[PDB]
């Protein structure tokens, strides 16, 4: 056990089996500012639990989806990107690419959502 | 190669946001706006860029002392029939306290509307501006009137932690060698921050946090001479006020409930109030800020000390409060050296009644007499120097702003927004 | 077996919270701090445990009773001209109402800044303190300013509904011989109370819940002489106020829209503020009290009934509002007896205009004349008596303490916090 | 229908039937009195939820897991427990081995999520 | 891309091919007004999340369910409805029977929740 943050200098492999230990932390003069810093904070937890259940991830830590990764966004392999590069430094190659792949994945799930419905209709 | 995405990824933005106090008789920043306390976790191989000097926690611990100052400050008496002519005479008539003071005679209100009160008080000569027993009048009487300091709140300060909320991290610079600015190889997540006593003093940083190994210069831009340089020392000088005068306060009724305490009598030492530092201690202290201040201008530069330019008292002199009563020492004796490559200094201070303390216009307080004699020991932890515009520079004591005051705490801290969904490429595919 | 998880589990623990108001002219506890209602589902095999002696809602109430109060008399007028010299004689000079009035002449200010205006009013004696036609000033002139009691707002009492938030329930014990303590084998979860008057009252609890089918005793350690006995009565006692007097109020301009609405004359009848209360209701009431307070102190012990023993005239007295005037009754006719194993009683009752009414110094409030003759009819639905620390056990009235007076409503409810996750062993597994 | 609480009283196995009743009705100076009870019923709500999640149950009134029941925590046989008990009485004789539950609960799931990611990924 | 509720005027069958962009847009003296309008946000997008999760329906947007379609809440068959009307138009037509068809799936998932949970003992 490592603590709040603990696994931000590890690497990728190492500090994706302590999302449990930043995920309970994002949700718990001094009257409405302390206030106002807890309705942030919900609100800040809630659209991103709305976006992980947008892309079909709700209630999951590691979710797999069906988007594949395109080579533009980075080109490294698997072994030096889990072993060799921490959570920040990936965050900082791919601060741009995210909008993009936010929207592949909310649409993929929106395919998928259709697709399973006809297939039930059968 | 296929997307996947992690949720609770350890990663982490600069962030501006609302830190909420913690701390473990009321106080001016009372424990009533603040929350009980309850911790660090040292995070390895990771390396922050702090900035001291754009940090959001000194802006934001400026505006939340000045708002726990007003809201301690409402709900007792406010001095608008203190403005009346003064009748003041010499107390002495002739080196003292009592050569500081004036002894004014006002009439003031009673509890009953009709009838008024001749009275008496002893001002000192700081409050009370002339007219033309000559006729005199407060100094804050044409600009604003003064609510009077609560006497049963303290002025002492009491440690505040300031804690972020959910979703957010405090990062702690654990590096000894950390200027302002830059990397720092060892980073901790606090919950918050250590006790901030919010002492408020101009020209030396009373009380608080020392360095660790050695003397820290800390500015913003050492080359620009506009900007203050924030020394820390690393052994504390301690400093000892005193007002030798036995004090005899007095309480005048100014109307139905609201009593205004006024200096009636003044006896015992009479011997101008002073603070004495230690000759040996600040020689030597100064000889190590000297050694760390060669390090930014030169191995033969002449390094000399000057005292204050010029300005307001509160700019000038060392301004502080000791024993709920202010002092606005000399420190002229302090600063006044010149470096080539038991005993005791004494500084006059003067004591006011009227505080204009946030730097403000409009909003002065009348800090009531402290029954009895008042002594003081603090520590010097640090200084704010400024660089006069030559094989020598001189460095004369700064101040004013108090935000300089609270930068030199809050200066290893570092507040950041967790961002915990990070997508990557892994060699899944959905079932 | 495996662990299952089921979220929504019918469990609660004891809480503290933050109720809100909930309600069905201005009043002074407005419906606009409470909120519109709307119930009370039984809960089959529910033994809960009560304590009305550490109930929260008790102290919650307590604030909210009082906020609503301050909060109704900011808007309205501030008698800080009325701490004047008053020149008073006396209205009578010779058992009536007339020998409680001193009728006070006073120089006052008028809505133009620089005239003044000779007025003159009858005050109660109880409202002006003599200085050494006499001269005089208002009894809380030396520690505060009166608020005048805003003549738009009624002090009568409108039934609130404290409602707890989500998460939250009212457990409400309908068990009928519930004291205040222990076990309670029938409970129901209400959405929130039934409607509480806010009842202000001393040594009587006027108006209110009867109990069910016999007189209640309830006391946090009835051993203990120390701690008020809160007597509730199964058949109300009704009490008939009344002020003969056909006032006449007058009404003086202060200031720039400020008025100061003062008694100018009285005629009618003069005979003094009263209240009566059936002489044989009151015995047979009192002999169902002695009948359930003897099975805490022995069969063959003398219970006997004293006055109140002493201190302010709002705690010896049976003070209460009624019709917008505050009465000081002196219930020693009332508590006047010994017990052993068409006719009423008339209670002579004071009347004052400056009231503090919550135990408290610095916050009085002028209440102001009540034009015409003031009738009233009240229910006493119970008592708070105090024990004396032998054979005879003297029960004399008590309160001072607001507290107790809604504890008495109260005591039947309880705030308990929902937790839904609970996990038990199951024959699950995961797939 | 019993309503809110109504099977407080009930046995285990009854009270079970009606975990959606009490479940709905835990989320809906004077005005912050109201309005800090209202986020503190969110944030309350929310942190069971996030439990929930965190041992793949979100979304789910009954949820069945992988951890089994050591005999420590309660001996007794399913048959006094479910007709015998009611879930107050049940809180109290598990109240000290709670904790130690929930962390098991939380350490089966993210096991359950690598395994299934590692199978998923063949 | 139509934008948040561009397809109001589309008919059902094309107006719930956009329904990712009208779910993320209800979630984001006058400072009690701009937090009170907050938290009463955050608890409107609760109590129908809350309504996903005891249907079953959590995490998704189109959820088929298990509940028959009576005829008695509207006669028309697929063709005029999915072709023809739009949601405004069809909210107004079993606007009635709303609190049917949500007292129907709450139920029915109940029972689906337990005959999943009983099959899982043998
Ligand atoms: C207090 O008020 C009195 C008057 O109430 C002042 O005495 C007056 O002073 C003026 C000169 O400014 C004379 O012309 C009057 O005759 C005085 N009246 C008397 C003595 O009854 C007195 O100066 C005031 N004291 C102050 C302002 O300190
Ligand atoms: C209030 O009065 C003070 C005192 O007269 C004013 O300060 C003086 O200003 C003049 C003009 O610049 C100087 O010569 C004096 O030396 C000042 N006295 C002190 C004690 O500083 C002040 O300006 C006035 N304020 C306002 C708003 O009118
Ligand atoms: C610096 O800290 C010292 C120690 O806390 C302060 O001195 C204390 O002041 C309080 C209140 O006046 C006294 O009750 C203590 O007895 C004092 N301690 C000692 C050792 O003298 C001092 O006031 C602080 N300096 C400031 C606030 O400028
Ligand atoms: C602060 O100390 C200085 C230095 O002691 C005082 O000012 C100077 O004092 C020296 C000799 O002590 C004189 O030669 C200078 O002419 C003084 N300069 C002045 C008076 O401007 C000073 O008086 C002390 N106090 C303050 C408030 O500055
Ligand atoms: C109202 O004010 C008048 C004065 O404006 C008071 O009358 C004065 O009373 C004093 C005695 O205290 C006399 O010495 C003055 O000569 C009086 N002045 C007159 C009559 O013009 C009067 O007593 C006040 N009334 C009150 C306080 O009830
Ligand atoms: C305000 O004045 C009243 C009246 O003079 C004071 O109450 C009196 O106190 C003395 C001294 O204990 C008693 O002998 C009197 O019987 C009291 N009078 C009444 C009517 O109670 C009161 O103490 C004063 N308050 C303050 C804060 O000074
Ligand atoms: C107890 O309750 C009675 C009945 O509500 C109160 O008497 C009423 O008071 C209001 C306002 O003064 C009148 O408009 C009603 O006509 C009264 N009713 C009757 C039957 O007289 C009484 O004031 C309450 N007792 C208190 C508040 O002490
Ligand atoms: C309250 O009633 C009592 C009793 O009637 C009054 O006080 C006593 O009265 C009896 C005879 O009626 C006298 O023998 C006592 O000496 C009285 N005790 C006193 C005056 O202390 C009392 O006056 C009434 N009013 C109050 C306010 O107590
Ligand atoms: C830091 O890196 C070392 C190896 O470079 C590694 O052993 C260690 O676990 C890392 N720190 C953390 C907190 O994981
Ligand atoms: C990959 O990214 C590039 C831009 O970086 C873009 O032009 C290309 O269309 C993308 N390919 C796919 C399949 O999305
Ligand atoms: C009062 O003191 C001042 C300064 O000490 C002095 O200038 C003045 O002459 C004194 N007034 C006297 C002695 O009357
Ligand atoms: C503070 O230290 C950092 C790192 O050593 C350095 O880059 C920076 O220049 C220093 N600050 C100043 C004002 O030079
Ligand atoms: C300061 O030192 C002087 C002598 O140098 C002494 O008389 C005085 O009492 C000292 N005051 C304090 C506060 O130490
Ligand atoms: C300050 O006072 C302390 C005792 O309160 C004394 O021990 C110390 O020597 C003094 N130091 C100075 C510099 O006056
Ligand atoms: C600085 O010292 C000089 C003399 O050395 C003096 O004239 C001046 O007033 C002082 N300035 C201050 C104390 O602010
Ligand atoms: C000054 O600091 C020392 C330790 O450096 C401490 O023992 C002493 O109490 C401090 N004096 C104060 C805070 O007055
Ligand atoms: C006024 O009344 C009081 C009490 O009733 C009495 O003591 C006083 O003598 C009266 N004053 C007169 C008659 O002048
Ligand atoms: C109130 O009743 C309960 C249950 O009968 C009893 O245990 C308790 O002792 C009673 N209260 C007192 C003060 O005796
Ligand atoms: C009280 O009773 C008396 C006679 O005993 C009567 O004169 C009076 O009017 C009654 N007052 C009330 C309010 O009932
Ligand atoms: C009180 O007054 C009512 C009428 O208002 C009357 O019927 C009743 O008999 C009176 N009771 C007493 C005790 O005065
Ligand atoms: C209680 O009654 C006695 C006489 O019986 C009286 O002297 C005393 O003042 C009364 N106390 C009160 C009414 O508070
Ligand atoms: C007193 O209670 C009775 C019923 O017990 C009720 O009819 C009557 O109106 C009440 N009187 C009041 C509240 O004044
Ligand atoms: C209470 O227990 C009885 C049998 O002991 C049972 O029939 C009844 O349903 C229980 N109450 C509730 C609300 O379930
Ligand atoms: C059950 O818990 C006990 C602790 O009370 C522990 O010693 C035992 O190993 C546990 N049984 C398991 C893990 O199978
Ligand atoms: C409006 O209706 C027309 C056909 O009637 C259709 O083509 C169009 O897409 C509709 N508008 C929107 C926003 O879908
Ligand atoms: C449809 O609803 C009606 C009541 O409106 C009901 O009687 C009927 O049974 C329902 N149809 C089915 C198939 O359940």
């Amino acid at each position: 056990f490592l603590g709040f943050l603990g696994a931000a200098g590890s690497t990728m492999g190492a500090a994706s089996m302590t999302l449990t230990v930043q995920a309970r932390n994002l949700l718990s003069v001094w009257g409405i500012k302390q206030l106002q810093a807890r309705v942030l904070a919900v609100e800040r937890y809630l659209r991103d639990q709305q976006l992980l259940g947008i892309w079909g991830c709700s209630g999951k830590l590691i979710c797999c989806t069906n988007v594949p990764w395109n080579s533009s966004w980075s080109n490294r392999n698997l072994s030096e990107i889990w072993d060799n590069m921490t959570w920040l430094q990936w965050d900082k190659e791919i601060s741009n690419y995210t909008q993009i792949i936010y929207g592949l994945l909310e649409e993929s799930q929106n395919q998928q959502e259709k697709n399973e419905q006809d297939l039930l209709a059968l | 190669l296929w997307v996947t995405v992690y949720y609770g990824v350890p990663v982490w933005k600069d962030a501006e946001t609302t830190l909420f106090c913690a701390s473990d008789k009321h106080n001016v920043w009372a424990t009533h706006a603040c929350v009980p306390t309850d911790q660090e976790i040292h995070l390895e191989n990771v390396t922050e860029e702090f900035n001291m000097w754009k940090n959001n926690m000194v802006e934001q611990m400026h505006t939340d002392i000045i708002s726990l100052w007003d809201q301690s400050l409402k709900p007792c008496v406010k001095l608008t029939p203190l403005c009346v002519t003064l009748q003041c005479t010499n107390v002495t008539n002739n080196d003292d306290m009592r050569g500081e003071l004036k002894n004014c005679s006002f009439n003031m209100t009673t509890e009953l509307r009709d009838k008024k009160q001749k009275v008496y008080s002893l001002f000192y000569r700081l409050d009370v501006v002339q007219i033309n027993n000559k006729e005199y009048r407060l100094i804050n009487c044409n600009t604003s009137a003064c609510t009077q300091a609560c006497p049963k709140v303290s002025f002492e300060p009491i440690p505040i932690h300031y804690c972020a909320p959910a979703g957010f991290a405090i990062l702690k610079c654990k590096d000894k060698k950390f200027n302002g600015t830059g990397p720092c190889p060892s980073v901790s997540t606090v919950q918050c921050t250590h006790g901030i006593k919010p002492v408020v003093s101009t020209q030396l940083l009373l009380n608080g946090s020392l360095a660790e190994e050695e003397v820290m210069i800390r500015s913003e831009n050492i080359t620009n001479n506009a900007k203050n340089i924030l020394v820390q020392f690393n052994t504390p000088v301690q400093i000892n006020c005193t007002r030798p005068n036995n004090n005899t306060r007095k309480s005048i009724r100014i109307g139905p409930g609201q009593a205004f305490y006024a200096t009636g009598d003044i006896i015992g030492d009479i011997r101008q109030a002073h603070c004495n530092v230690s000759k040996a201690t600040w020689n030597e202290t100064l000889g190590k800020v000297v050694k760390q201040l060669r390090k930014h201008f030169g191995n033969n530069t002449i390094i000399r000390f000057a005292n204050s330019s010029g300005g307001d008292l509160e700019v000038t002199t060392h301004s502080f409060n000791c024993g709920g009563e202010f002092f606005y020492c000399n420190t002229s004796g302090l600063f006044n050296s010149t470096w080539i490559s038991n005993d005791s200094i004494t500084l006059p201070c003067r004591i006011k009644q009227i505080i204009n303390m946030w730097q403000r216009i409009g909003q002065c307080m009348y800090a009531p007499p402290i029954q009895g004699v008042i002594r003081c020991v603090s520590n010097i932890t640090g200084l704010i120097l400024t660089r006069d515009g030559s094989t020598t520079e001189t460095f004369r004591p700064g101040g004013g702003d108090m935000r300089d005051n609270w930068r030199s705490e809050l200066y290893k801290y570092k507040v950041v927004k967790i961002e915990p969904l990070g997508v990557a490429p892994t060699r899944c595919k959905r079932r």
